[PDB]
């Protein structure tokens, strides 16, 4: 009311919304015309549209393999390897692509496993993912809604809003230095 | 008989 209306930062990309100086910041974060960053877990700093995400991964990250199936096994090899490492692969099911990431971070080591949907924030609400570590007379399960690549996983990992475990847990489910994470994607 | 992928650590 009576306040001057400013166009969105991504008005050049197709945003037809004009908001005042205060409300401007809150929308630009949740804006659909905001460029998508590279979903790969700091080496790559690429940005572009959502339609350019799958070709970018096919060309600049050829080493990432894609498995067909809603229920697969993510066998991350050399989990005891010295230093902080990352494991990434893709899951093709329900006509969509999902990024499966296992992040090893230096602890005062800790592990973070999460699933992202290559799609919008609204598209991610229609899915659910399950992560499970299985052993003899042991099972650790994590279930949640997959994050959209638009918002990423940086905030989610920092809030531990994913499957979180340490070196002690990892050795209980590790077979010949490899950890097998059962990944199940479902439509809700 | 779920498909398994041996994922090596990222280079
Ligand atoms: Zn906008
Ligand atoms: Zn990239």
């Amino acid at each position: 009311a009576n306040s001057v209306l400013f166009p969105c930062k991504y008005a050049s990309s197709g945003c037809e919304i004009t908001l005042p100086h205060t409300e401007k910041a809150d929308h630009e974060e949740l804006c659909e015309f905001r460029p998508y960053s590279c979903p790969c877990p700091a080496s790559c700093k690429w940005q572009g549209s959502l339609d350019a995400v799958m070709p970018h991964l096919m060309h600049q990250h050829k080493s990432i393999t894609t498995l067909q199936g809603e229920d697969i096994v993510f066998l991350a090899t050399d989990i005891n390897l010295p230093g902080a490492v990352d494991w990434v692969m893709m899951q093709s099911c329900f006509g969509f692509h999902f990024m499966l990431v296992l992040e090893k971070q230096e602890k005062y080591q800790q592990f973070f496993a999460i699933v992202q949907l290559i799609g919008t924030r609204k598209q991610a609400e229609n899915f659910a993912y399950r992560l499970e570590l299985n052993g003899h007379r042991r099972r650790l399960t994590w279930e949640a809604t997959p994050r959209s690549i638009h918002e990423g996983i940086a905030t989610a990992i920092m809030n531990s809003d994913c499957l979180v475990f340490d070196t002690s847990i990892a050795q209980l489910f590790a077979e010949n230095g490899n950890l097998g994470i059962n990944v199940t994607i479902s439509m809700c | 008989p779920k498909p398994t992928c041996m994922v090596p650590p990222m280079p």
